[PDB]
């Protein structure tokens, strides 16, 4: 269910890119989550979904956190 | 190797004119796509980083997809054949 879930995101080299670039645009602490309750919001603007909703449906690798810059690549 | 070298050709023997059954089949599509992991078991299956993988221990493997002609001719007694033939769908 969310445990599993949690653990195997949690390991994902993707979480972490996703929750650093998060952190260098400043939606998410540069903390750890300390508490589960903090862990909820990283894992909510990192992915995109609770994991609630992820576990509800099947489309997953979208919502992630897009940087909150859009950088000129030009 | 697939393809060209794994042809099967073989006779088994056990409707008592029956003496025979030819099993013939061979591959025609073989793809090896990227590693991939089921993320909540109902997922549609996701891809697999490396470091993923050493951490958790899980094996770096990308799915073969196979699909094949199959050829079930029975042979039996004083000659008489029949030919049964399917097309089988890509599986993994």
């Amino acid at each position: 269910d969310t445990k599993v879930l949690l653990t195997e995101i949690l390991l994902d080299p993707m979480y972490d890119y996703a929750a650093t670039v998060a952190r260098i645009d400043g939606s998410i602490p540069m903390h750890k989550p300390r508490t589960p309750k903090e862990a909820e919001y990283e894992f909510k603007t990192v992915i995109g979904r609770t994991p609630a909703e992820l576990l509800s449906q099947k489309e997953f690798y979208d919502k992630i956190y897009t940087s909150k810059y859009r950088p000129d690549f030009t | 190797i697939v393809k060209q070298m794994f042809n099967v050709d073989i006779t088994y023997k056990d409707d008592k004119l029956r003496e025979s059954v030819q099993i013939q089949f061979n591959f025609t599509d073989v793809n090896i796509e990227r590693p991939q992991h089921r993320n909540y078991s109902q997922g549609n299956k996701i891809n697999l980083l490396p470091n993923k993988a050493r951490l958790c221990g899980l094996s770096y493997s990308g799915p073969v997809n196979l699909a094949a002609e199959v050829i079930l001719t029975a042979h039996y007694s004083n000659g008489r054949q029949e030919v049964k033939r399917a097309s089988i769908p890509p599986f993994q």
